């Protein structure tokens, strides 16, 4: 009983390894959004 | 690999958002002062005649 | 959009194979308590004395069993030892085997 | 960059997990291995008997 209450201690703490990761991925691939800055530069040139 | 590709990515797309702002710089330079300009005359003929 | 695509689908190879990691850590750990618990047992074996002394001879019966762990108490108990000492098996050596 | 600061606290994180991981494994394979002593002791005991 103490063996099968560590092994699912165990397979939860490998899913939550697996969801950390793939978040931390995720994290990493949030970095690819398409970040803008363009036209204000022009409109900030023709203001001054 | 994955950061290098990011890298590239992130440098086209200041690339992309320099032609964007010279897009800017072609409708408000380019067009409303040309309009501005154009209907400042009023076609002076209006105060010449005035 | 491509870049982005390819990144992600790099990124989640990235987190598959972190998730094969701590994984093999945790087969690591499994069979490195498997090596140690089976090198003690050999170590406890390897420690056995092998029916040297005639206190060894007292673990192949039963009842010699029972006076194995009569003279190991004796050895634990200093006023049981004393007083009341190993057999003259243990105690008592003959010259020789005919003696 | 707040995404990859998320990033670092989540790669602690699953370190952190690393380590529980590791430690219930210990733990499983030390119980395994008193099951199998147990389990040795049992067979000899009722043999004997």
């Amino acid at each position: 009983s103490r063996l099968k209450e560590i092994d699912g201690r165990l397979k939860s703490t490998k899913n939550e390894m697996r969801k950390t990761n793939f978040r931390m991925t995720e994290l990493k691939m949030n970095v690819g959004k398409v970040v803008d800055t363009g036209i204000l530069n022009s409109k900030i040139n023709e203001r001054k | 690999k994955n950061d290098d590709i990011n890298r590239e990515a992130h440098q086209l797309n200041e690339i992309r958002k320099k032609y964007t702002m010279r897009k800017s710089t072609i409708e408000t330079l380019r067009e409303k002062l040309d309009q501005l300009k154009r209907e400042a005359r009023k076609d002076v003929s209006q105060k010449i005649k005035d | 959009e491509d870049i982005d695509i390819k990144r992600k689908e790099i990124i989640n190879k990235e987190g598959e194979i972190r998730d094969l990691i701590s994984e093999i850590d945790a087969k690591a750990n499994a069979i490195n308590h498997e090596m140690r618990s089976i090198q003690r047992q050999a170590e406890s074996k390897t420690k056995s004395l092998t029916t040297t002394d005639k206190i060894g001879i007292l673990n192949q019966d039963q009842d010699l069993k029972e006076v194995r762990d009569a003279v190991l108490m004796v050895r634990e108990h200093p006023e049981m030892k004393d007083k009341i000492l190993e057999p003259p098996i243990m105690t008592v050596s003959a010259i020789n085997a005919q003696f | 960059d707040q995404m990859r600061q998320e990033l670092e606290q989540l790669e602690k994180a699953n370190e952190k997990l690393r380590e529980v991981n590791n430690s219930l494994v210990v733990s499983l394979q030390d119980v395994k291995n008193e099951e199998r002593d147990i389990q040795h002791e049992r067979e000899s005991e009722l043999r004997t008997i």
